[PDB]
């Protein structure tokens, strides 16, 4: 199983500097090509870099020719981008993708946020009715983090099924909020339980939240 | 550079009905080799893109038939003979051969329902232990509701609020066509203590007249 696995995100002050890592497994690594591409947050691609499978030729577009650098650790099958002189403009998702053009895998990305401003942690909190009594619906808010992105799961990702994450909003104080909710037919309240799994790895944080049927 | 252009920017279709992705180059893209290196991805909501055509009319294993890929020259062109529920997602279409390689601006493809669904209606009341932080979120959750046009409105004490909310919806879901919203109403703990009724009003094609979902503050 072809598999790219992506170092976390993280906040960088413009101007500053930040290498991401891709550790991929599954496939003959040394006989690939390697690129990273970038995803702004327009939604457009952008390709950043490529390198050849023995880290002879390296290609960058004019946009990041001479602040990036693509390197490659063959023993590690292990694939670097070092960033330098970030500006806002660098503000993106980062790939790590499989071959110099045709792009056959794509890792998971790593978001690299390029501003002044200071990481948050979020606030993790439970979302339950006071009270059609067919279905139900229990949640968690995440509120106040910096920068993007968080990731939720429930019950460890055993549950998917009708569950609903939202894409985060960005608060006038400058902080991100999302929320991720469950509707469950009430049945199900009686004998399940239901525990929110929040991730903000720009600043470390991992918060199991369980969230009871009933306020307090 | 090569620039690629797709048309439509927004793709909205009946399920089961084919549909047409255009790409468009600025240059032509056959290089020498006899080969032509222009790919075609699919990106899910929350999910890595995955390739699905990587040559103009060569179809990625595991992909079904529906999808075909053509064209040559400066247009290209990409086929669903029936659209289902798996092909929702933006698609983009790229050139690798050439330097700098380059991408098209993306196409949204949305499913259309025949029949429209109604929201089911919750609201969610301040946490103890956020109010205990001096702040209190409340929230209404619209749950699986088509077409995606719906009117939220907040009301505490029957005064309606305005700037002072921030929605958000989810990604078409892939079984049914539906969407999700959800609604936040943000206030200060003095200024959450000091009403008695939260209320959210929802006007939707799916509800037959508006729907308030309320709390009393006291009374929960």
């Amino acid at each position: 199983q072809v598999q790219l696995q992506q170092s976390g995100g993280d906040l960088v002050k413009p101007g500053g500097s930040l290498k991401l890592s891709c550790a991929a497994s599954g496939f003959s690594f040394s006989s690939y090509g390697m690129s990273w591409v970038r995803q702004t947050p327009d939604k457009r691609l952008e390709w950043v870099a490529s390198i050849s499978s023995g880290g002879r030729h390296t290609y960058y577009p004019d946009s990041v020719k001479g602040r990036f650098t693509i390197s490659r650790d063959n023993a590690k099958n292990t694939l670097y981008l070092q960033m330098s002189s970030l500006k806002s403009e660098d503000t993106a998702m980062y790939f790590c993708a499989r071959q110099e053009g045709d792009y056959d895998d794509w890792g998971q990305g790593t978001t690299v946020t390029v501003s002044s401003a200071s990481t948050k942690g979020p606030s993790v909190f439970p979302l339950a009715p006071c009270s059609s009594e067919s279905t139900a619906a229990l949640g968690c808010l995440v509120k106040d983090y910096f920068p993007e992105p968080v990731t939720v799961s429930w019950n460890s990702g055993a549950l998917t099924s009708g569950v609903h994450t939202f894409p985060a909003v960005l608060q006038s104080s400058g902080l991100y909020s999302l929320s991720s909710v469950v509707t469950v037919p009430s049945s199900s309240l009686g004998t399940k339980t239901y525990t929110c799994n929040v991730d903000h790895k720009p600043s470390n944080t991992k918060v199991d939240k369980r969230v009871h049927h009933h306020h307090h | 550079d090569i620039e690629l252009t797709q048309s439509p920017l927004t793709l909205s279709v009946i399920i089961g009905q084919p549909a047409s992705i255009s790409c468009k180059s600025s240059q032509s893209l056959l290089y020498s080799d006899g080969t032509t290196y222009l790919n075609w991805l699919l990106q899910r909501p929350g999910q890595s893109p995955k390739r699905l055509i990587y040559l103009v009319s060569k179809v990625d294993s595991g992909v079904p038939d529906r999808f075909t890929g053509s064209g040559s020259g400066t247009d290209f062109t990409l086929k669903i003979s029936r659209v289902e529920a798996e092909d929702l997602g933006v698609y983009y279409c790229w050139q690798g051969t050439h330097f700098p390689f380059t991408f098209g601006s993306g196409t949204k493809l949305e499913l259309k329902r025949r029949t429209v669904a109604a929201p089911s209606v919750f609201i969610f009341p301040p946490s103890d232990e956020q109010l205990k932080s001096g702040t209190a979120s409340v929230v209404c959750l619209l749950n699986n509701f088509y077409p995606r046009e719906a009117k939220v409105q907040w009301k505490v004490d029957n005064a309606l609020q305005s700037g002072n909310s921030q929605e958000s919806v989810t990604e078409q879901d892939s079984k049914d066509s539906t969407y999700s919203l959800s609604s936040t109403l943000t206030l200060s703990k003095a200024d959450y203590e000091k009403h008695k009724v939260y209320a959210c009003e929802v006007t939707h094609q799916g509800l037959s007249s508006p729907v308030t979902k309320s709390f009393n503050r006291g009374e929960c």
